């Protein structure tokens, strides 16, 4: 096994837009240069996150197969897998040690940010977990167009043409996890693992937007709207 | 409920 010439631009055509649009040095900067407060924090988690649904719209925008499916579809879409591709994303940051990522820093922030406990610690085991994978952006990639891709999401309408584009993706990553990685089968068993525990934080998320609600902490318009009313 | 998402998507 391989990749036939169908499937091989697949893997182009998706690992082109993952590097396409990146986070503005502007932004992922104030992780150092601001200073540590609970509300700074807070704030500069915000905005990070505000901008990166931005590249998720723009990187799910392309995905083929994407706008065939129904507008009323594709936001389902989008709202379901906002903060699980975040969460991938910054998954991602803390295990490459990316320069622009100030993990140090940024896990600094995160644990001082309103964050509730119980929801701190997953997080980072999350981090530290995954982190183990040694996951090659190929991976991260493909795993990330198969969560925003997900038919079991929510007030979705035609669910089965939704699988009809996570499938061939889903048959991308498999064949990957046999020719990069033949000494463990598991390999592919092993990321799909991290599509349920995605979600597990989803269901951590919607509370602690709870708590930050009550707290007169507001959001952008944009993630107000992606997360539903704030 | 959509309005900024829906743009988003059709630029
Ligand atoms: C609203 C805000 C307080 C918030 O609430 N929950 C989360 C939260 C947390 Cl604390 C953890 C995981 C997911 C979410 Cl939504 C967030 C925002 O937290 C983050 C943390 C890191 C993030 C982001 C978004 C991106 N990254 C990393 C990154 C850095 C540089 C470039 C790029 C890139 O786009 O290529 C990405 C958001």
């Amino acid at each position: 096994t391989e990749l036939t010439p169908d499937q091989q631009t697949l893997l182009h055509f998706i690992m082109d837009s993952y590097n396409k649009q990146r986070m503005p040095q502007e932004i992922t900067n104030k992780i150092l240069k601001e200073e540590f407060s609970a509300e700074e924090n807070f704030l500069i988690l915000t905005e990070m996150a505000t901008n990166h649904v931005q590249v998720l719209v723009e990187f799910t925008k392309k995905l083929p197969g994407f706008q065939t499916l129904d507008h009323e579809d594709q936001i389902a879409l989008l709202k379901g897998s906002a903060v699980e591709a975040m969460f991938l994303r910054s998954a991602e940051i803390f295990n490459k040690k990316l320069p622009s990522g100030h993990s140090d820093l940024l896990e600094e922030r995160i644990r001082n940010s309103g964050i509730s406990d119980e929801y701190i610690t997953p997080m980072f085991s999350f981090y530290k977990s995954i982190g183990e994978l040694k996951m090659t952006q190929e991976e991260y990639a493909l795993l990330t167009a198969i969560v925003i891709l997900s038919p079991d999401r929510q007030y979705i309408k035609d669910r089965e043409a939704v699988e009809k584009l996570q499938e061939p993706l889903l048959d991308v990553l498999q064949k990957l996890c046999k020719i990069h990685q033949p000494e463990n089968p598991q390999h592919f068993a092993e990321l799909l693992g991290r599509l349920t525990e995605l979600r597990t934080f989803n269901h951590h998320h919607a509370e602690m937007l709870m708590s930050w609600r009550v707290n007169d902490h507001k959001f952008t318009p944009l993630l107000e709207e992606i997360w539903d009313v704030q | 409920d959509h309005q900024l998402l829906r743009y988003l998507l059709d630029k």
